[PDB]
């Protein structure tokens, strides 16, 4: 019922959960001498960079539908990890993302936390539209559903959730690794996941091999005089690689 | 508070909704406001230390109150963190409140020598900052305000070396027989 | 005597959590870096020999400061000293030892004289200290009997003699010395360590004959413990000592004044 | 009788408990 | 200060006695014990 | 007679030389079990910091007087090695330094290259003067011997070249790890140092283990055309560690 | 210790040449007199004993001269001195030390007391030394509480006494005390060997108590290292020193003066 | 020179074509200019010297500038030799510089008894002459000067005794705390 | 215990590492 995390020069403790996942079952691990391609020394900055990195704390309230971030990205700031990720070509990883959301035994919700690979969005308009880089690279602030017109705005991803962003159903979403917050029980959930990709290793910059996604199928409603709590999320690199190393890009 | 219990406790507010800090010190065993402690008094009877630390903390709000902190420790050779991620790059503990009031953490000894001196000057053996993970939260009808102590202790690797006389203690004028 | 070694550690994932406990037991949650970050292999030299009891209060600090006026005229009838002997007399000292409530030890007495000079010349100065237990007959009178001293324990310092020095065998009636004492008399009064710790008195007298200097004699007194132990540590001391064998610390129109120094904000140290 | 610490000879040249060096641990 | 014997070449501090009295060294922190002296 | 290094992604050559010299010959290595004393997990970055770095080319002529840069630091901003750096408190490392400098059977001239461990310069001033750290630590540019006043200087270093800066005097530079380039001999010199210092690892920004030295001991004539040439320097960190990771600083 | 002996040498007329080398590289050409000449062949006995470290600092000198003046009329005030300390301030040792880039050693302090007399007679002086550690308190008044020293370590000189002397163990809290260091504060400030050499400080106090003679005690202090190491040696200083932990060596108006002696010409010494 | 590098070096001239000296000076280790060396300065620490003396040369010319030099050592008890006949009777070296630019030669120890003073008084160890053997010469568009350095340490055979005082440092008047 | 040099005896009479005569070579 209790669980206790560590990694790096950090560690995550929990006095309630729901017994952390596994994504699609595979534990992290390094490249394969097998299956690499990068013919040159790969850099593992370990415990610098495989450690529990702390994100921007958003706030959900009564009409909040949802957020996401992706992966990785998110991280670009992040110490070494963040450093490493740019000054070289390559880089691999899996991590671990611990989900955090105290309340209160007089309260009531329920999140939908989803890891999902390659989230490829769609943006919100009809006939020859993409999406442009700069939204879908947010950053450790994540994107929210906000309805309320954007800018230069036709670029945008759709703020549809309940379709996944993308044309799926939410409520087939657990198809992938997930876990539900449901504040009468737990209060964080937590899942680890190893490197999934159709190669050993492919580019920091240009692809978010990830995605996560959170989605309130339950109102947060109460009868206490605070009705918005945060949700913090804490992320955790695990066998961390690079490759081609040279100056760092801008 | 300086002459009161209340100078032990710290004290948390269910009406901030952000990553606020809520209290720092240095660690320098023999420092402010350390060197009052079992440990540190001691300590302030020699010269030169080496060991980690052990801290923990125990809330006491009320039973249906919960919360989730962040305690952290960043490394000398820098400046106090002033900003969560600033903080939280370092070593830390994501700490939940649940249960079990208590929780402790470590701080591992990490110098460039072996040994440190128990009176510092200018230097620094890091700070301990604490942060808001998420927010004070409580239910209808409850204390909006909750205590927060906090213990020191060396670990199984801390020791001592060179017998000199405290600072913490004088004798101005003598003493009636 | 030596520290253990820290072991390399790894990235846990498990269902127990050694670093939540409760202190509300009572006990120092025993938790080891290693339990919390995956840690480096180390192996540690670091020695507690000094930290030893034995190596603490095996140091000699000073007690007592006892000054003799000589006077010329009535020569016999002064010129002595007495001194109820403790160490609550001197914080130093005191503070360590009062950070145990019961010890037991032997101690090892070094004495200082120091003659100040008052006439243009000392001449011969010789002192003398006897050890008055509690019962034996004090000294009235630079020339009292009591100073033939036919059993109790003196000791002669004349001017040009190296320090004297000598050693004391753990006295009391009891297993140990009494650093605290929560009681009182047989006549409910005295509450105190006062109550017990009742070691006699220490004199000392000019030998010298009556003579032409007038002149000062400063013995100052030191005391090293050795063969130690001592029970149940207590929190040490935190504002001056005001007085002998009790804990007092109000003074006269002063605050209360601990060693705690204050700040502006606590978000910043 | 001679011994290591942290080699040297040493015996107490007195005949009383108290008079002897510091102990050892 | 005086006795007739120890006297600095100064209004005030210290004194120094009657050997450092034109002698050629230095003694009173004024320069004056030394000054107006080669009769 | 010939050589050829080879360190990370990169690689030195040099048809002509005079065979490298290991400084107090013991070659660098990481940290023995048995003597650290930080007690973490160091990094090792390896092949993405142990590598060829290349500083910023200065100008010999016939009235240059010489040069220095101080190790660590120079290389602050070369990449990981540089970020690294700054993101932890401690640091080790030795190097090989390769400094190079051709020019022709028809020259002469003869520098002096010295390593120096703990090289504590001297401000060119009476009284109670320090040095700034502000002009300790140049970077890749080095500080040059010039002749012709500075600023806010009190702190400055002295410009007195032939007494090692120092109170020593140039002659006895010898009893340090160096080589000798000579024009009419080889073309470039080669040191390869462990860590030297007195403790496990020290603090990156606060203190330069090194600090290499270049004087002309010898007037660079000439008859021909060019009668100036470039003197460049290269140098390859080995077996870099880290320890105590936190924020990045400024 | 010993050095090799020289062997005998024969006319040689080989197509290799030992003799050739290049100093380039940075090595010391190992070339032997027997390459260059028709030696002889010597047994010698020579030894290096004595140029061993060991043999080297092996010898006491002295590192500073506490010089206190006696001061009649507020006695308890003052009459005492500190010091910071360090070996950076007497040049001969100095030299020697700077010799090295790190040292390790452990220490062999001496102490010299001079009583100048200002009166006619100087009466019976007792002198006290403390070391006090950084972080101890340091003293204020001939009579602060400090000079009860109930852990710090004293040494009582009185008059009539050999000399004092006393040892101790290699302090720092590294592998070893740095001779030079190329660092600056976490303050980006004092550049440095200040920046660690923070052994503390050493004061006296007169003892005696108040009395009749104005007089000046000079205490000088020696110092021998045992069991040595040392790492990286230096190349010697050339100017003298000016001031402690700093290189620095431009003075007043007063030309940059070595040790090298000029001449007219070089064809001829 | 004085106080720069060009104290260290020699010049030599393409202009000179004959048997002219160079330079010299005094053998004892503690002499002028030896003392300020490496070796010197310590051997200035002792009081009595023994062993063979390591002299090495660097030529710094251009690459196709060639010579041939003479080092010569002459033997105490008699006076610095002024022509080359008179010095080449001695202990000497005709070194040519060609491809390697150095060239070490000895300084035989030849001593009456078996050790010497550091500091000498009126006494000699002998000096170190140096002149052209042949002629420095160069081609057409080149420097026709080249300097040649000079380098000094002990043999195996070398060692001191008799610990005293350098005299090569002084303190006049104290030094600023 | 006692030694040969450039016989004798030598016992370190003292507690301490420090305390030691000169070292051997
Ligand atoms: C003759 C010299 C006297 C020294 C006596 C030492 C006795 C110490 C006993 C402790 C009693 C106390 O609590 O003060
Ligand atoms: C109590 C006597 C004091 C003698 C202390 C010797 C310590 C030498 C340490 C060297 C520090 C320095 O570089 O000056
Ligand atoms: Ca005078």
């Amino acid at each position: 019922r209790i669980i206790q995390i560590t990694r790096g020069d950090s560690t995550i403790t929990s006095q309630d959960v729901a017994n952390a996942i596994v994504a699609y079952g595979v534990w992290p691990h390094y490249l394969s001498s097998k299956d690499a391609s990068a013919i040159d020394k790969p850099s593992q900055p370990d415990t610098s960079s495989n450690r529990f990195y702390t994100l921007r704390s958003v706030t959900w309230s009564s009409s909040s539908k949802g957020w996401w971030w992706k992966l990785p990205d998110a991280l670009k700031d992040m110490g070494i990890f963040g450093e490493n990720m740019f000054y070289h070509y390559l880089g691999r990883s899996g991590y671990t993302i611990h989900v955090q959301c105290n309340a209160s035994k007089f309260h009531q919700g329920t999140l939908i936390v989803a890891l999902i690979p390659e989230h490829q969005i769609a943006s919100a308009l009809h006939g020859n539209v993409n999406v442009g880089y700069n939204y879908t690279h947010p950053g450790e602030t994540g994107r929210e559903v906000k309805a309320e017109t954007r800018l230069n705005p036709d670029l945008q991803p759709t703020e549809e959730y309940w379709l996944n962003f993308d044309g799926t159903l939410l409520g087939n979403i657990t198809i992938f690794p997930h876990q539900f917050i449901n504040l009468r029980s737990n209060n964080s959930a937590t899942i680890i996941a190893p490197y999934v990709n159709a190669v050993p290793m492919d580019s920091m910059r240009s692809h978010n091999n990830w995605s996560l996604v959170i989605i309130p199928i339950c109102p947060l409603e109460t009868s206490s005089a605070i009705n918005t709590i945060p949700i913090t999320i804490s992320i955790s690199p695990m066998c961390a690689e690079f490759s081609g190393a040279r100056a760092k890009r801008q | 508070y300086i002459n009161s219990e209340n100078m032990y406790s710290v004290v948390l507010q269910s009406s901030i909704n952000a990553p606020d800090k809520i209290f720092s010190i240095r660690t320098d065993v023999a420092s402010q406001p350390l060197a009052t402690t079992l440990i540190g008094e001691i300590s302030s009877y020699f010269t030169h230390w080496t060991g980690s630390l052990r801290f923990s903390f125990m809330f006491c709000g009320t039973a249906n109150t919960t919360v989730k902190l962040l305690l952290a420790y960043t490394p000398p050779g820098i400046a106090e963190p002033t900003t969560r991620k600033d903080a939280m790059l370092g070593t830390h503990v994501i700490w939940d409140v649940g249960l079990q009031s208590t929780i402790s953490m470590v701080v591992p000894w990490i110098s460039a020598s072996h040994y440190r001196n128990t009176s510092p000057g200018r230097s620094t053996s890091g700070y301990i900052t604490c942060w808001y993970q998420t927010r004070l939260v409580i239910p209808p009808q409850t204390p909006p305000t909750a205590r927060l102590l906090c213990f020191v202790s060396g670990c199984k690797d801390f020791c001592l070396r060179m017998a000199r006389d405290t600072n913490l203690h004088l004798q101005s004028g003598a003493i009636a027989q | 005597l030596v520290v253990p070694n820290i072991n390399s550690s790894n990235p846990t994932t498990s269902n127990s959590a050694p670093a939540l406990d409760a202190a509300e037991t009572g006990h120092t949650s025993s938790v080891q870096p290693e339990d919390v970050i995956e840690t480096r292999y180390v192996q540690t030299s670091q020695t507690r020999d000094e930290m030893s009891l034995e190596s603490f209060l095996g140091r000699s600090g000073c007690i007592h400061e006892s000054k003799l006026e000589v006077t010329l005229a009535n020569y016999n009838k002064e010129n002595f000293t007495v001194w109820a002997i403790n160490l609550q007399e001197m914080a130093q000292i005191r503070r360590k030892f009062e950070l145990f409530t019961y010890t037991r030890f032997d101690s090892e007495i070094t004495l200082v004289p120091c003659i100040s000079a008052l006439s243009q010349d000392i001449g011969h100065i010789t002192m003398q200290y006897m050890y008055v237990p509690p019962g034996a007959p004090v000294p009235n009178s630079r020339d009292d009997y009591a100073w033939q001293s036919g059993t109790n324990a003196s000791v002669f310092w004349q001017h040009g003699q190296a320090y004297p020095r000598f050693s004391l065998p753990f006295l009391s009636v009891a297993s140990a010395y009494y650093m605290f004492y929560d009681g009182y008399d047989e006549q409910d009064q005295n509450y105190g360590t006062a109550n017990t710790n009742n070691m006699g008195s220490l004199c000392s007298r000019i030998v010298t004959e009556k003579h032409i200097h007038k002149v000062h004699i400063m013995t100052r007194i030191y005391h090293k413990a050795k063969h130690v132990k001592a029970w149940c540590p207590r929190p040490p001391r935190a504002l001056e000592y005001t007085r002998a064998h009790r804990t007092n610390f109000k003074i006269e129109d002063r605050s209360i004044q601990t060693a705690i120094v204050t700040r502006p904000i606590i978000t910043t140290a | 009788a001679q011994v290591s610490r942290q080699n040297y000879f040493n015996i107490n040249y007195f005949k009383d408990a108290a008079s002897n060096g510091a102990s050892k641990l | 200060c005086r006795i007739h014997e120890i006297s600095c070449g100064a209004h005030s501090t210290q004194c120094i006695p009657v050997s450092w009295r034109c002698d050629g060294e230095n003694d009173c922190d004024s320069g004056e014990d030394e000054e107006n002296c080669g009769n």
